[PDB]
C-alpha cells in the first residue's frame, strides 16, 4: 500500500 | 509481516576483490509516491554494536568509505564493496523500515578468502590435576587453517564417539586470515582409565587425507 | 551529542523478572521512536519493538508480542524492556537503539552499547585451570602447542593472558562453550618453537571476576 513508517507510525 | 532474506549467509572474498551481498524482501519497499526504498544496511564487527552504513537503499552515511555502495529497488537490493579491504570483515544486515515490525535480514558474514591452509593438529591428554576430580577432558587443537569448515572425530580404543564432544572456533585471524578450532572430549575419569588409545581424526580441504593424532594413556 | 546508556550486564535465574534500562540524552526524548534489538549468542539481530515516549504508543514484532513489555519514563528520559518470567533462551545481548529520524518510523541510529543478559539455573563458580602440556620433545626442530583448560565456571566471562602479557604471538583463546551441565569451559592455547620447551617457562594467567578467582598455572 504505502509505508507504515510514514503513516501509522508517524507522529507530531 | 515483511520477511528479509539475505544471500549468501556467508561470503568469502579475496582482498581487493568485489564483494556482493544481496537482500530480498517479500514485499516491495518502494513507496511509489516519493520513489523511495525503505531499506537500510548495517555493519557489525565482532564485539561491537551494529553501525548504520546506508539508508534509503542508495545513500551512505557520512564517512562511509567510497568502496561501499548500495543499489537496487523494489524487492531486490545489493550492498557492494568494490574492493574488499581487511577492515571490512564483518556481518552485514539489511533492514526494511517500510512497515512495522522493521525486520532485519538474517545477516551475511563476510570473511577474507585466502589460499587453503591445512590445520596443524595437536592432541592433549587430561592432566593429572584434572584426573583427581572424577572428570577427564581430552582436547584436540586444529591450528591456523582455512577455510573454516573442518571435521573432528574422536576415537577411544577405535570406538567412534558421538555426543560427548564440544567444539569452539576463533574469529578469523587479523594477520593471517586463518581460523583455529578447539574440540574437547568429555569422559568420566573411570572411563578414561578403562581405555588406552585416544585419537582425534581431522578432515579438512587442505589435507590430502584425514590426519589422526593419537596418544596411549600412561604412555 | 546523542548517547544511549544501557544498564549493566544481568545474570538471572529462570522465572525471575527483569527490567533493563536505556538512558537517552542529546536529543528530544519524546520526538523519537526508541526500541530494542535482541542478539542471541552467535546469531543475528532481531527487531523486538519500539516505543514513542511522546504518547507511549508501542510496536512489537510477533515473536515478542506478549513476551516482553517496552515502556518509557519521560521524566528521566529512560526506556525499558521487561520480562515477567525469564527463561534460559532469553540469554542474549540486548541493544537499545533510537530510530534515526524524528517523529516517524525508520532505521536505527544510533545504537546503545548493549546489555548482556544471562539466564541460567547455575550459580556463580570459579574455574579450575588445568595445564595442556606441550608433549612434542625439545629436539624435534618444529613447533609445539601448549595451553590451559579453563573449565567449569559461571558466569561469563574469563580473561586469559600468557606470561603476564609478554606472550601474545601465536596465542589463541577460544570462545567459551556452555557445557550440558550448565557451566562454561574454554581453552587458551599457544604455539611456540619446540626448541624453547626446555628453557622458557610458560604460565597462563586466568581471571574470573564474578568469583574473584585469579589463577596462574604453570605449564
Amino acid at each position: 500500500e504505502e509505508p507504515g513508517s510514514e503513516t501509522s507510525d508517524a507522529k507530531s | 509481516d515483511i520477511q528479509m532474506t539475505q544471500s549468501p549467509d556467508s561470503l568469502a572474498v579475496s582482498l581487493g576483490e568485489r564483494a556482493t551481498i544481496n537482500c530480498e524482501s517479500s514485499q516491495t519497499l518502494l513507496y511509489s509516491s516519493n520513489e523511495k526504498n525503505y531499506l537500510a544496511w548495517y555493519q557489525q564487527k565482532p564485539g561491537q554494536p551494529p553501525k548504520l552504513l546506508i539508508s534509503w537503499a542508495s545513500t551512505p552515511e557520512s564517512g562511509v568509505p567510497d568502496r561501499f555502495s548500495g543499489s537496487g529497488s523494489g524487492t531486490s537490493f545489493t550492498l557492494t564493496i568494490s574492493s574488499l579491504q581487511a577492515e571490512d570483515v564483518a556481518v552485514y544486515y539489511c533492514q526494511q523500515y517500510y512497515n512495522s515490525p522493521y525486520t532485519f535480514g538474517q545477516g551475511t558474514r563476510l570473511e577474507i578468502k585466502r589460499t587453503v591452509a591445512a590445520p596443524s593438529v595437536f592432541i592433549f591428554p587430561p592432566s593429572d590435576e584434572q584426573l583427581k576430580s572424577g572428570t577427564a577432558s581430552v582436547v584436540c587443537l586444529l591450528n591456523n587453517f582455512y577455510p573454516r569448515e573442518a571435521k573432528v572425530q574422536w576415537k577411544v580404543d577405535n570406538a567412534l564417539q558421538s555426543g560427548n564432544s564440544q567444539e569452539s572456533v576463533t574469529e578469523q585471524d587479523s594477520k593471517d586470515s586463518t581460523y583455529s578450532l578447539s574440540s574437547t572430549l568429555t569422559l568420566s575419569k573411570a572411563d578414561y582409565e578403562k581405555h588406552k588409545v585416544y585419537a582425534c581424526e581431522v578432515t579438512h580441504q587442505g589435507l590430502s587425507s584425514p590426519v589422526t593424532k593419537s596418544f596411549n594413556r600412561g604412555e | 551529542q546523542v548517547q544511549l546508556q544501557q544498564s549493566g550486564a544481568e545474570v538471572k535465574k529462570p522465572g525471575e523478572s527483569l527490567k533493563i534500562s536505556c538512558e537517552a540524552s542529546g536529543y528530544s526524548f519524546t520526538n523519537y521512536w526508541i526500541g530494542w534489538v535482541r542478539q542471541m549468542p552467535g546469531k543475528g539481530l532481531e527487531w523486538m519493538g519500539i516505543i514513542y515516549p511522546g504518547d507511549s504508543d508501542t510496536r512489537y514484532s510477533p515473536p515478542f508480542q506478549g513476551q516482553v513489555t517496552i515502556t518509557a519514563d519521560r521524566s528521566i528520559t529512560t526506556a525499558y524492556l521487561e520480562w515477567s518470567s525469564l527463561k534460559a533462551s532469553d540469554t542474549a545481548m540486548y541493544y537499545c537503539a533510537r530510530v534515526g529520524r524524528p517523529s516517524k518510523g525508520g532505521w536505527f541510529d544510533p545504537w546503545g552499547q548493549g546489555t548482556l543478559v544471562t539466564v541460567s539455573s547455575a550459580s556463580t563458580k570459579g574455574p579450575s585451570v588445568f595445564p595442556l602440556a606441550p608433549s612434542s620433545k625439545s629436539t624435534s626442530g618444529g613447533t609445539a602447542a601448549l595451553g590451559c583448560l579453563v573449565k567449569d565456571y559461571f558466569p561469563e566471562p574469563v580473561t586469559v593472558s600468557w606470561n603476564s602479557g609478554a606472550l601474545t604471538s601465536g596465542v589463541h583463546t577460544f570462545p567459551a562453550v556452555l557445557q550440558s551441565s550448565g557451566l562454561y569451559s574454554l581453552s587458551s592455547v599457544v604455539t611456540v618453537p619446540s626448541s624453547s620447551l626446555g628453557t622458557q617457562t610458560y604460565i597462563c594467567n586466568v581471571n574470573h571476576k564474578p568469583s574473584n578467582t585469579k589463577v596462574d598455572k604453570r605449564v
